[PDB]
């Protein structure tokens, strides 16, 4: 049943685990300077562990 | 004092490199997401400027020579007694030689 094809489309893949983690970690709505610094420190620690 | 300046310069350079790495991670995240033409966080930008200003303060202190222009001041302490003897003409005929000869 794959001979006669009427319409065809291509779609991408959802995401990558590390990429999704980085995207979620960057997501900030409203924070102070101390908050951004703490988030950056946490990200650096996670990178060091990895 | 120079060691403190050198250490401060090194610490500032390390902080600048860390800020560069943070900016690189931010741009790597940005490439993931469509559109969202936003700038990098101002906090890390201010940290970058702080690291740039601190490293430019010790870079001037590390090499400070500023010798005196006038040519008379260095020979203001030198005595004619030392100038009287020269390294070319040295006669090895003195009473100290025969005084130190036994010992």
């Amino acid at each position: 049943s794959l001979a006669e094809v009427v319409c065809l489309e291509m779609v991408d893949l959802p995401l990558t685990g590390a990429q999704a983690e980085l995207e979620g970690e960057f997501g900030k709505k409203a924070d102070g300077l101390l908050g951004m610094f703490l988030k950056r420190l946490s990200s650096q620690l996670i990178l060091l562990q990895a | 004092a120079p060691s403190l300046w050198k250490g401060l310069v090194g610490i500032g350079l390390f902080a600048l490199a860390h800020a560069a790495f943070s900016a690189a991670q931010h741009r790597s995240y940005m490439r993931l997401t469509e559109k969202e033409d936003e700038s990098l966080p101002i906090d890390i930008v201010l940290q970058t400027l702080l690291a740039f200003a601190v490293t430019c303060y010790g870079i001037v202190h590390i090499a400070g020579e500023f010798k005196d222009m006038d040519a008379t001041s260095e020979l203001k302490n030198k005595t004619f007694d030392t100038l009287r003897n020269h390294p070319s003409f040295y006669v090895f005929n003195h009473r100290g030689r025969v005084l130190f000869r036994p010992s």
